[PDB]
Formats: C-alpha cells, structure tokens, sequence
C-alpha cells in the first residue's frame, strides 16, 4: 500500500507500506527516506496522533492516505 | 497501575500553546475532514434528492389520453387537405395553434 505524508515544510513523502504495518515501521522508513531519527518522528492524521504500537490499519488508514509528520525535540 | 496519568496532560498540560507543531498538525488535519465532510455531505444530498425526490409519480390519471383525443380529433380532421368548413373555432383554433405555437420567433420583421 502506497501513502503520502506531508511535513511541516509542506513536503509530501510517497512510501510503499502495508495495513499490517506499525507507526514505528513508518517512521523507520521516512527516515532511511530522508535521514531523521525515528525518534524525532512523529505521525498525526485526523488530529489524532498515531500510536507506534498501532498499525495502520487500525487508524482507518487506506492507500492514498496522506499522514502529517512532525519533528520531535527534547522534551524530557 | 501507575500515578502518571497520561490522559488530560497532552489536551491541557501543554495546548496549543505549548508547540504550533502540534496544533498546526492538528488544524491540517482537521480542515481536510471538514472540506470531505462538506463536499461528501452534499454529495448525498443530490444522491438522496434525485432518487426520493424527481423520481416519484404525481397525478397523471389521462397523460396519454390528453395527447390521443387531443391528436384524434386534430388528425383525423386534417388529412389530404386543411379540411376547415368543417373545423369550428375550436377545431380551427387547434389547426391555427399548433402551427403558431411550432416557433414564435418574432412574428414583426420584414423590411427592417
């Protein structure tokens, strides 16, 4: 399954993934993508932000589905 | 289990104010439901209104009846010739309209 994710820079990402598929495998991906740290990585769709323990899947999300990355900084 | 409590902290411990990553996350996401919800929700209503709407009967009980008798006593009174001695007002008003109500696109215009 193919989708798209927009970051804060207006930059839209097309990645090839499956339902079965976690955040924290999404995230991994972009990065190898891009080069940013999974751990700085954060995916929000619907206003709701992604668990990485969740699959994709189990936001409702289907191909074509377009996710919103931010970058997280140190916070604690 | 534990005495964090991580419910009411994210929407209340830090808002909107506390990160424009979030809350712009937040306003993408939710306008882009708004535009499908609108733009779907109106799709419906012509779904909706196009078959339990302009598809339902009404009163018809002579349609075709009006188009016969109509067209029965108009045809079988001309046939190899504009027969009018024997076309009343009526019957010749029927013959008169139907050849003025074909196009009336001026009626006035012949030398200017």
């Amino acid at each position: 399954m193919q989708i798209f994710v927009k970051t804060l820079t207006g930059k839209t990402i097309t990645l090839e993934v499956e339902p079965s598929d976690t955040i924290e495998n999404v995230k991994a991906k972009i990065q190898d993508k891009e080069g940013i740290p999974p751990d700085q990585q954060r995916l929000i769709f619907a206003g709701k932000q992604l668990e990485d323990g969740r699959t994709l899947s189990d936001y409702n999300i289907q191909k074509e589905s377009t996710l919103h990355l931010v970058l997280r900084l140190r916070g604690g | 289990h534990m005495l964090g409590l991580g419910a009411s902290d994210f929407e209340f411990g830090v808002d909107p104010s506390a990160d424009p990553e979030l809350a712009l996350a937040l306003r993408v996401s939710m306008e882009e439901q708004r535009q499908r919800q609108e733009e779907e929700a109106r799709r419906a209503a012509a779904a909706s209104a196009a078959e339990a709407g302009i598809a339902t009967t009404g009163t018809e009980d002579s349609d075709d009846a009006l188009l016969k008798m109509t067209i029965s006593q108009q045809e079988f009174g001309r046939t190899g010739l504009p027969d009018l001695s024997s076309m009343t007002e009526e019957e010749q008003i029927a013959y008169a309209m139907q050849m003025s109500l074909q196009g009336a696109e001026f009626g006035q215009a012949e030398s200017a």
